[PDB]
């Protein structure tokens, strides 16, 4: 997080704001609400309060404007800069201007007003752009349907004003660090030539032609997948990547979620309802044999026959000696199976069923 | 003493950062059949 | 008098270029017999 | 009696919003032929 230069802050703990004008994009109420709710995310973690005066002068004037508008920071039409706000202070101080040339929505569609507002209001209270990709205060519009402060935004805002008086004390999601032992995984897939590891609402993109690991919100490519995936595997044959979350899964074709998902795992694959979820999964190079690990047992699905294989509720501790009792993630690359559990990665050899090399989970990165 | 005037404008704002590299394209269909 | 209003905010920065396009999918597999 | 001097500059305008994800690349070439069938 970054505190604006000059450390601008408000002296008065009880602030007032006002929605000067409105956008013809959303019913005045949906906007009042969107802004009401946004102001709450910040007041929820600080001693600050935000009252809305319907007329007169408010500490924060919120307005919707186009291109040039007597303020030094003209808008660029559709796209790009969605809005701006000014650091705390008198007059124009602490104001927010939303680029009207934008299509403001109260849904998933491009440019959800609420999500863009929570950011702006960050600048309005004294915060500047954070270098942490998972922060709300990161100069980039992403949106997975939910909008919350990241632990980073909470730290930064409380650095300026202090904590909420609430007795429990709110907390936000933390961002993963590629090169940090103890790092663990939720799922690992091989989407088109590269390998993507998942951790929370983030992915770590590893591509052979490039040297660096890329960290980012899974929503960059797939806004409508569920937050916190459980397993994922690519199926070359049908250029598909299936993601799992509990009792159902999502099929993604490159960058587009296919029509019809999520879809339950019991009907589509044939698991007993005793299996409430999949822990990890990987599919054979070309033999069309997808393996789904469920606790200490595993199942094998025949992708072509679109049905499980003969009596497969088999124990992992048998057909896969060593690896362990539990699997967090798994993926196949170069005829080898790389099992992940906790912080350790096993280089299992299917050919001779032997654990060739124990290693760091984050080993696959540049550390 | 009478209050002075306003200072100039803050320097230009930084350019926005580039975007995320697109995902790889779809693998090509399989080659044609074999010559009997 | 007052050495004075701190002055207006500089203009906002341009938006960053789109993201470079990704690579051309791996070639297909060798056809059937 | 005398009007004071000019105030300091101005806060630097906020940085620009970030770019937009890249289009996914074009599909790859078709694979090589397949081994010979019957004699
Ligand atoms: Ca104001
Ligand atoms: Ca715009
Ligand atoms: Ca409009
Ligand atoms: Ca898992
Ligand atoms: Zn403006
Ligand atoms: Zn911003």
């Amino acid at each position: 997080f970054v505190l604006t230069e000059g450390n601008p802050r408000w002296e008065q703990t009880h602030l007032t704001y006002r929605i000067e004008n409105y956008t013809p994009d959303l019913p005045r109420a949906d906007v009042d609400h969107a802004i009401e709710k946004a102001f709450q995310l910040w007041s929820n973690v600080t001693p600050l309060t935000f009252t809305k005066v319907s007329e007169g002068q408010a500490d924060i004037m919120i307005s919707f404007v186009r291109g040039d508008h007597r303020d030094n920071s003209p808008f660029d039409g559709p796209g790009g800069n969605l809005a701006h706000a000014f650091q705390p202070g008198p007059g124009i101080g602490g104001d927010a201007h939303f680029d009207e040339d934008e299509r403001w929505t109260n849904n998933f569609r491009e440019y959800n007003l609420h999500r863009v507002a929570a950011h702006a209001l960050g600048h309005s209270l004294g915060l500047s752009h954070s270098t942490d990709i998972g922060a709300l205060m990161y100069p980039s519009y992403t949106f997975s349907g939910d909008v919350q402060l990241a632990q980073d935004d909470i730290d930064g805002i409380q650095a300026i004003y202090g904590r909420s008086q609430n007795p429990v004390q709110p907390i936000g999601p933390q961002t993963p660090k590629a090169c940090d032992s103890k790092l663990t995984f939720d799922a690992i897939t091989t989407i088109r030539g590269e390998v993507m590891f998942f951790k929370d609402r983030f992915y770590m993109r590893t591509n052979p032609f490039y040297p660096e690991v890329e960290l980012n919100f899974i929503s960059v490519f797939w806004p409508q997948l569920p937050n916190g995936l459980e397993a994922a595997y690519e199926f070359a044959d049908r250029d598909e990547v299936r993601f799992f979350k509990g009792n159902k899964y999502w099929a993604v074709q490159g960058q587009n979620v296919l029509h019809g998902y999520p879809k339950d795992i019991y009907s589509s694959f044939g698991f007993p309802r005793t299996v409430k979820h999949i822990d990890a999964a990987l599919s054979e190079e070309n033999t069309g044999k997808t393996y789904f690990f469920v606790a200490n047992k595993y199942w094998r699905y025949d992708e072509y026959k679109r049905s499980m294989d003969p009596g497969y509720p088999k124990m992992i501790a048998h057909d896969f000696p060593g690896i362990g009792h539990k699997v967090d993630a798994v993926f196949m690359k170069d005829g080898f199976f790389y099992f992940f559990h906790g912080t350790r990665q096993y280089k299992f050899d299917p050919k001779t069923k032997r654990i060739l090399t124990l290693q760091k989970a984050n080993s696959w990165f540049n550390c | 003493g009478p209050p002075g005037p306003p200072g100039p404008p803050g320097p230009q704002g930084l350019a926005g950062q580039r975007g995320i590299v697109g995902l790889p394209g779809q693998r090509g269909e399989r080659g044609p059949p074999g010559p009997p």
